[PDB]
């Protein structure tokens, strides 16, 4: 139905931890995804959550935590690199399994 | 990932021009999707397909036509290009749940 | 008492007609409460019990939309099974899906179901654990592998443990 | 509310 990324832009130092926020509002069962998009490229999967352990490990040092109570799926990385500068999208699975995307959060690592 | 590829990579069209975007997937996924992204922000669903011979209007289908002649190919047609249709178009395939995206097609429609 | 909800989706392909016959029937305990048939003049989910008359037109609309997509799922997946079993594209074949939930007296999930049968025979079935699959033969082995890889069990489990149980309770209150 | 859209066979 819908996902909301409250922070449109985040700036962090190289080597700092990263925390990206996502909130969903979906009556049905929430299938959640985090994608990354680099310049001149398409979205690439980072990780997903279907059920079970609410903490899921993903590609390239990312992990996320599902919280039914807060309707959130926050993304995290402990030590960001300059190469992590990109746009991050939170997504929820809908009709016919089409993904509905958030507006995205641009990450800048100085 | 070179599993989902789009053609052309870049296109400049004039208003009223008929433009066709092509997508090939080697994933053998039944489902295919066309999205557009205007300002490196939200990707919005234009058309999708359940398999060969299937074409379904997405969130923003007005101004497009789609064609799924086979498992691997899903094309998107702008019948009469309008400036509002300039953006980056992304194709995706899926066997359920995870979508796999092409690298994108930059389309500019001249004002 | 122990209650259950069950859906049975079946599609039968026929010779010549590009669209298979698709049906879907729901059950709360022993009672058929909902049904969709593709042969009908205006295919839609219609109630089969008086206590289902209290659902808004929005309910019937999205449920029917889903059914329309299911038809498309079956259409495509019937064709992939032809490939798996090396069968002729000019024959008659059946694919049946069953899913649902059994709840205890405490309204919590006991057993979840997600299973398919091809031509009356076993194909693939989600196990009690809701984590692993039982494949009937080598063809069903191709599906198991991709579903293990894609995390299909986790996907189905999310529905079976939540929305299924919650809707069952909803229908029980209605009845 | 029915099952979400199933994965490819």
């Amino acid at each position: 139905q819908s996902v909301t990324q409250p922070d449109a832009r985040v700036t962090v130092s190289e080597g700092a931890s990263l925390q990206l926020r996502c909130k969903y509002s979906y009556s049905a069962t929430p299938y959640l995804f985090w994608y990354v998009q680099y310049p001149r490229q398409g979205p690439q999967l980072l990780l997903k959550y279907y059920s079970g352990d609410p903490v899921v490990q993903g590609v390239n040092g990312f992990e996320a935590e599902f919280s039914k109570s807060n309707s959130s799926f926050h993304l995290r990385k402990a030590s960001v690199h300059r190469s992590d500068s990109a746009v991050y999208f939170c997504a929820v699975s809908g009709f016919a399994s089409a993904l509905t995307f958030g507006s995205g959060t641009k990450v800048i690592v100085l | 990932e070179a599993a989902v590829t789009q053609s052309p990579r870049n296109k400049v069209a004039v208003t009223g021009e008929k433009v066709t975007l092509s997508c090939n997937q080697t994933n053998n996924h039944n489902n295919m999707y066309w999205y557009r992204q205007d300002t490196g922000h939200e990707l919005r669903l234009i058309y999708y397909s359940y398999g060969a011979g299937s074409t379904e209007k997405g969130d923003i289908p007005d101004g497009y036509k789609a064609s799924r002649p086979s498992q691997e190919n899903f094309s998107l047609t702008l019948e009469s290009a309008t400036p509002s249709q300039t953006s980056v178009y992304f194709c995706a395939s899926g066997g359920g749940g995870t979508l796999y995206f092409g690298a994108g097609t930059r389309l500019s429609v001249l004002s | 008492g122990p209650h259950s909800m069950r859906y049975y989706e079946t599609a039968t392909s026929r010779r010549g007609l590009g669209e298979p016959r698709y049906t879907s029937v729901g059950y709360v305990d022993d009672k058929e409460f909902v049904r969709f048939d593709s042969d009908a003049e205006n295919p839609r989910y219609e109630p089969q019990v008086p206590w289902m008359e209290q659902e808004g037109p929005e309910y019937w609309e999205r449920i029917t939309q889903v059914a329309k997509g299911q038809e498309q799922w079956f259409r495509v997946n019937l064709r992939t099974l032809l490939g798996y079993y090396n069968q002729s594209a000019g024959g008659t074949h059946t694919l049946q899906r069953m899913y649902g939930c059994d709840v205890g007296s405490d309204g919590r999930l006991l057993r979840g179901y997600e299973q398919f049968a091809y031509d009356g025979c076993d194909y693939i079935a989600l196990n009690e654990d809701l984590r692993t699959w039982t494949a009937a033969d080598m063809a069903a082995q191709i599906t198991r592998r991709k579903w293990e890889q894609a995390g299909a069990a986790e996907y189905y489990r999310a529905y079976l443990e939540g929305e299924c149980v919650e809707w069952l309770h909803r229908y029980l209150k209605n009845g | 509310q029915l099952s979400p859209f199933p994965f490819d066979l």
